């Protein structure tokens, strides 16, 4: 057990020198670079890329409160739409991935709004993001989407497919496997390179073999010639 | 403030959309 | 008197001046002021070492530049002041560096074109024999017009530049030019000379009997 | 160090020249 004062961060080290190395790395990781004083505690005076720090930490509240109130299947939608997708994630997996995107600048507020909109969480737009979904639906009408037509197609198919069809989908997927959801099946096929934004033939092959010809035709309408 | 919040959101969204 | 430790009519104005001086420099720490000693002290920074230690090179370069080389450097670095002083040049160079316009490779070519190969070897630690070879197979930081005016300036003599001022009296304007680069600046402001039209430069060189220099401008552009 | 200083200068010059 070793303590760090900036933000009371703690670690478990074999010796004091290792604890200093771990903490000195955490200093760069955050961006803070102050004078070090090492009892079993270490204190850090300067920063780069108080007020600013409070704002940065406060911004995370929006993402933390959003992720905690997201829920099982919405987690997949959000992670799928934000490229880096994890199959059947947990709070610790999602919170970590969303924070890894925010620190990489890949996540923005208007993107997060459309991300929560496509998820169907208009309740979270109203209550947490303070954005009226009646206005947001009008905003997206005359604005180019942050997500690919393929991304939006897979999301639409996911919504129309029922619990029985997705159970049958897993049974048919055993020929290329295992997935627990349709978005999990998509991820497996994307990794195996059978599905993708360019082809989408594999999605229609499954929908034809699930008797959802209406969904197969919907994918064809959403992709064209 | 609400209409201004919706205005500000549109300004910020249009700004990232007017980049790439 | 009011002091500022880094880490006026009244105290309120003195605080406003220092608070703005911190943001201008980029610094933003905790403010502690004493009403008896008349001093204010300043944590964080977001704008430090070389962004401060680099200026030492620029200061030593500017102080050892000298009268006519000051004009060459300021002309080549766009923002030109006629017959500048150390306080004018040091201020303009530090303003360019803070604006991001001034770079080390630009400053090297700037000092090279000036003819200060001595300062490249001594202060910049760059061998001019290597720099002249580097500039052979690399696109210049300065315009062909910028380099032409600089070449003409070198070939024009003390008597020709005296006669140039006498001929410039038809477009002046008292203040009158004191050098050829000062005459160029006056014509650039009056919009008779420029990178697109160098007809005015050739008109002066024809009326100074330097037809060789007039032909050289024609050969250059 | 001298040849390396001349090398580093060329690298930095080529970098700003490759931007625009």
């Amino acid at each position: 057990q070793y303590k760090l004062i900036l933000g009371e961060t703690t670690t478990e080290a074999v010796d004091a020198a290792t604890a200093e190395k771990v903490f000195k790395q955490y200093a760069n990781d955050n961006g803070v670079d102050g004078e070090w004083t090492y009892t079993k505690t270490f204190t850090v005076e300067l920063e780069v890329l108080g007020p600013l720090d409070p704002n940065s930490m406060a911004t995370y509240e929006v993402l933390c409160e959003v992720a905690r109130k997201l829920g099982t299947d919405d987690r997949e939608v959000v992670l799928f739409l934000l490229n880096v997708f994890i199959p059947q994630p947990t709070l610790a997996q999602l919170i970590g991935a969303l924070r890894a995107l925010k620190e990489e600048g890949r996540l923005t507020f208007p993107l997060l709004a459309e991300c929560l909109f496509r998820a169907g969480r208009r309740d979270l737009l109203r209550d947490l993001l303070h954005l009226d979904p009646r206005f947001l639906e009008r905003h997206l009408a005359g604005t180019m989407s942050y997500f690919s037509p393929y991304q939006l197609t897979v999301l639409h198919v996911d919504g129309e497919l029922c619990a029985r069809d997705i159970r049958s989908l897993i049974f048919l997927s055993k020929d290329t496997i295992t997935p627990q959801t349709f978005l999990h099946w998509v991820y497996c096929m994307e990794n195996l390179d059978l599905l993708g934004p360019t082809d989408v033939d594999a999605l229609m092959s499954m929908l034809r073999s699930l008797s959802r010809v209406d969904l197969q035709r919907q994918v064809q309408t959403l992709m064209g010639l | 403030l609400q209409v201004a919040y919706h205005x500000l959101f549109q300004x910020y969204d249009n700004h990232i959309k007017s980049s790439c």
